[PDB]
RNA sequence: UCUCCUCCUAAAGAGUAACGGAGGAGCACGAAGGUUGGCUAAUCCUGGUCGGACAUCAGGAGGUUAGUGCAAUGGCAUAAG
RNA sequence: CUCAUAAAGUGCGUCGUAGUCCGGAUUGGAGUCUGCAACUCGACUCCAUGAAGUCGGAAUCGCUAGUAAUCGUGGAUCAGAAUGC
C-alpha cells in the first residue's frame, strides 16, 4: 500500500439496537450506532381478496 | 438496368478482353444461355434480354443472370476537340469471353426454355448457344 | 356509498336471472338494464350484457373484480379526442 | 478477515459437498471487488469529480483512480483523455473487510429493500450490482453531502459458471431474492 | 435519527419529525408519541437512543414507506387492469371523482396544452 | 497548369509520356527528440445507479479488422504503436 | 322548546421566513346520512399523499361612513345536494 495518500482506516465498533456488537475497520473514526443490520432486517430474517372483504363487510 | 451501387473509382482503363471465360458451367438452374462469341454486354442489352425471357415464360420458373455490368464506359460529346481529359461515364458493360454462361433458368420444360433463350439471343449482340446442366 | 347496515343492493329480476343461470349452466349472455346492481360472488365467470344507452355491452364477471357496479363497467360517453 | 476465515473453514467444505469437486483449488474463490463511479458531469464541473473521488475514497478506505475517456464520444461531448470517472480495486484483506461491511451494514440500509436480483451474473460467474445512494454507507455523514450520488459494485470471481458464482454468494449468505 | 429507512429532521419537534415519514401524518404522529410516552415538544437531538428505539417499534407497528407505496401502486394498477370507470379515468389521466372537465381539471391535466 | 510528395498507367531491376486516372504539401515538436524500464489494439456480446445506440466498471469472444502529429504507399509485436 | 357553542378578539405556549407546523388541490383505503337506487352523477367524516402557488403582463373593477375591507349566522328552493341568491 502506498504511504501518506490513503485515508485513515482504523478499527471501530458498530452497535445495532437488536443487541448486536460488531467490530470493523472503517474510515469514519468514531463509533457507529446502527438502526438495522443483517440479523434484524425483516427480509433477512423472513418477515417479508375482493370476495373476502365483500363477505366481511356484508356478512348475511 | 444493372449498375453497381458504388465503386472505388469512377473511370477505368479500356483494357483488353483476351482469354476464355470462367463460370462456364450451369451451376444453379437446369438450362443456360452461354456466350460463344467475344464482346461487351451493355446493361440495356442485359435488361432487354431478361425482359424478353420473363415475358416468354410468363413468370413461372426461375431466372439467374450470371453476368453483371461492372465496367464503366466513357464517351466524348460532339464538337469536342480530342484531348482535354477523360470523358464522362455513360453506360456500363460486362466483358464476355467465349464459353461464358450469361443466363440460366430452372423450373420450365426444355422446349419453352429453348424458345425463351432464342428470343433473348435475338436481343443480345453476340453469338450464343443453349446448354444443359451436366452431372460432372 | 351504500350503508353497511342496509347491505349490498341488487335488483330482484337480476338476482332471479343469476340464480336460474347458476342452476342451469352457462347460457347466452344475461341481457340487463340494471347498471345499478352490484356484482355478487355468485355470478363469477358469467357474461352480462349491460345496457349503456344504445347497446348491450358484454361483461365477463370473474373473481378479483366483484363488488363494483355494472354501470362502472359499461361506459356511456363515446370520446375519441379533439382535433382528429 | 472474519469472512475470509469463514470461507476457509466452511464455505470450501460446503461447495465440495455441493458440487462433488476434487480440488480445493477447483472450489471457487472471490477474486476482487471493483467499485466504479461514472461522474460524467465532470465536464460541466470538474470539482464535482474531486468530490466523488473523496466520496469513493471515504467509502472504500482507499484512494481511487481517476479514469478518463477511452475514445471521444459525439453525443456526450467528451474528448479522449478527459477524466469522467473513478474506480477502486479491492484485493485481499481490504476486499474481505469491505465485503463484510457491505453484506452486514450497507445492504440492510437500502431504501425499499426487497432483495438483489439473481439474474445479475455476466454469464461467467461474476456479479454486478448498483448502489443508488452512497448515504447507505455510514462512512458518509448526512449533512456534509452536496449532491446525491451512486456507484456500482462488481464482485469478480474465479468461478466458471453462473451456478457456481451464485452458489458461492449464497454460501456467503448473499441476500438474493 | 433514522426512522423507517429515512433520516428524520433533527432540529424540529417530534410531531413534525415523525410526520416527515411517508405514511405518518399529524394524527398518527400523536398516536406514535402517545404510545411511546414521549412529549410532543421534545426534539430529536434531545431524544435518547432508547426513545428512538421505541419510536422505531411503533413505526414498524404501523405501515409506512415502501409497503404503503407498493400497496397504492398495486391498487391503482389493479383498477387500471380491471377496466372500471375509475380505471379508464386513471388511464387517460383525467379527474376520477366526478369533477368537471370543461374547465379547471388542471391538477390531472397538467400544464395547459395550446393548439 | 507551372515547384515538391504518394499510388496507378509503367510492359515482375532502374527510368519512362499525354490538357491520362486519384490525392496531398509550402508545416509541427524542447517534447511529438535520446535512453532505460514497462504495456498491447478495433469491434461486438453478457452483467451493472443515474447512463440512453454510444461515457466510466467487470468478464468473454476476437486477433491488429487498431494505432502512426498531417496524403498515399511501403513498414512496424524485438513493436516504428 | 329545538335548530344553536357565533367568529374575528382576548391571554398563554410553539413555530422563526422555510414551498415551511403556509397552501389544501389531486389520489388510494375505510365509512355515515338521505333516497327504491350515490357507477356515469350527492354531501360530509376518518386515515394516508401533499399539486400549482412566494402577491400576479397588457389591461380592468367596486367603494365617500358604520361605507370599503374583514369574520361569522340564518332563510328560500329542497328526501338529500351552495364558494350562488
Ligand atoms: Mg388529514
Ligand atoms: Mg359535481
Ligand atoms: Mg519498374
Ligand atoms: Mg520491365
Ligand atoms: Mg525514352
Ligand atoms: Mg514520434
Ligand atoms: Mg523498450
Ligand atoms: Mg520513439
Ligand atoms: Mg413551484
Ligand atoms: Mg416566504
Ligand atoms: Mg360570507
Ligand atoms: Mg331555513
Ligand atoms: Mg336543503
Ligand atoms: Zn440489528
Amino acid at each position: 500500500m502506498k504511504k501518506d495518500i490513503h485515508p485513515k482506516y482504523e478499527e471501530i465498533t458498530a452497535s445495532c439496537s437488536c443487541g448486536n456488537v460488531m467490530k470493523i475497520r472503517s474510515t469514519v473514526g468514531h463509533d457507529l450506532n446502527l438502526d438495522v443490520c443483517s440479523k434484524c432486517h425483516p427480509f433477512f430474517t423472513g418477515k417479508q381478496g375482493r370476495v373476502d372483504r365483500f363477505n366481511k363487510r356484508f356478512n348475511i | 438496368m444493372l449498375q453497381p451501387k458504388r465503386t472505388k473509382f469512377r473511370k477505368m482503363h479500356k483494357g483488353r478482353n483476351r482469354g476464355l471465360a470462367q463460370g462456364t458451367d450451369v451451376s444453379f438452374g437446369s438450362f443456360g444461355l452461354k456466350a460463344v462469341g467475344r464482346g461487351r454486354l451493355t446493361a440495356r442489352q442485359i435488361e432487354a434480354a431478361r425482359r424478353a425471357m420473363t415475358r416468354a415464360v410468363k413468370r413461372q420458373g426461375k431466372i439467374w443472370i450470371r453476368v453483371f455490368p461492372d465496367k464503366p464506359i466513357t464517351e466524348k460529346p460532339l464538337a469536342v476537340r480530342m484531348g482535354k481529359g477523360k470523358g464522362n461515364v455513360e453506360y456500363w458493360v460486362a466483358l464476355i469471353q467465349p464459353g461464358k454462361v450469361l443466363y440460366e433458368m430452372d423450373g420450365v420444360p426444355e422446349e419453352l426454355a429453348r424458345e425463351a433463350f432464342k428470343l433473348a439471343a435475338a436481343k443480345l449482340p453476340i453469338k450464343t448457344t443453349f446448354v444443359t446442366k451436366t452431372v460432372m | 356509498p351504500r350503508s353497511l347496515k342496509k347491505g349490498p343492493f341488487i335488483d330482484l329480476h337480476l338476482l332471479k336471472k343469476v340464480e336460474k343461470a347458476v342452476e342451469s349452466g352457462d347460457k347466452k349472455p344475461l341481457r340487463t338494464w340494471s347498471r345499478r346492481s352490484t356484482i355478487f360472488p355468485n355470478m363469477i365467470g358469467l357474461t352480462i350484457a349491460v345496457h349503456n344507452g344504445r347497446q348491450h355491452v358484454p361483461v365477463f364477471v370473474t373473481d378479483e373484480m366483484v363488488g363494483h357496479k355494472l354501470g362502472e363497467f359499461a361506459p356511456t360517453r363515446t370520446y375519441r379526442g379533439h382535433a382528429a | 478477515a472474519k469472512l475470509h476465515d469463514y470461507y476457509k473453514d466452511e464455505v470450501v467444505k460446503k461447495l465440495m459437498t455441493e458440487f462433488n469437486y476434487n480440488s480445493v483449488m477447483q472450489v471457487p474463490r472471490v477474486e476482487k471487488i471493483t467499485l466504479n463511479m461514472g461522474v460524467g458531469e465532470a465536464i460541466a464541473d470538474k470539482k464535482l469529480l474531486d468530490n466523488a473521488a473523496a466520496d469513493l475514497a471515504a467509502i472504500s478506505g482507499q484512494k481511487p483512480l481517476i479514469t478518463k475517456a477511452r475514445k471521444s464520444v459525439a453525443g456526450f461531448k467528451i474528448r479522449q483523455g478527459y477524466p469522467i470517472g473513478c474506480k477502486v480495486t479491492l484485493r485481499g484483506e481490504r476486499m474481505w473487510e469491505f465485503f463484510e461491511r457491505l453484506i452486514t451494514i450497507a445492504v440492510p440500509r437500502i431504501r425499499d429493500f426487497r432483495g438483489l436480483s439473481a439474474k445479475s451474473f455476466d454469464g461467467r460467474g461474476n456479479y454486478s450490482m448498483g448502489v443508488r445512494e452512497q448515504i447507505i454507507f455510514p462512512e458518509i455523514d448526512y449533512d456534509k453531502v452536496d449532491r446525491v450520488r451512486g456507484l456500482d459494485i462488481t464482485i469478480t470471481t474465479t468461478a466458471k459458471s453462473d451456478e457456481e458464482g451464485r452458489a458461492l454468494l449464497a454460501a456467503f449468505d448473499f441476500p438474493f431474492r | 435519527a433514522r426512522i423507517a429507512g429515512i433520516n428524520i429532521p433533527d432540529h424540529k419537534h417530534a410531531v413534525i419529525a415523525l410526520t416527515s415519514i411517508y405514511g405518518v401524518g399529524k394524527t398518527r404522529s400523536k398516536a406514535i408519541l402517545a404510545a411511546a410516552g414521549i412529549a410532543e415538544d421534545v426534539k430529536i437531538s434531545e431524544l435518547s437512543e432508547g426513545q428512538i428505539d421505541t419510536l422505531r417499534d411503533e413505526v414498524a407497528k404501523f405501515v409506512v414507506e415502501g409497503d404503503l407505496r407498493r400497496e397504492i401502486s398495486m391498487s391503482i394498477k389493479r383498477l387500471m387492469d380491471l377496466g372500471c370507470y375509475r380505471g379508464l379515468r386513471h388511464r387517460r389521466g383525467l379527474p376520477v371523482r366526478g369533477q368537471r372537465t370543461k374547465t379547471n381539471a388542471r391538477t390531472r391535466k397538467g400544464p395547459r396544452k395550446p393548439i
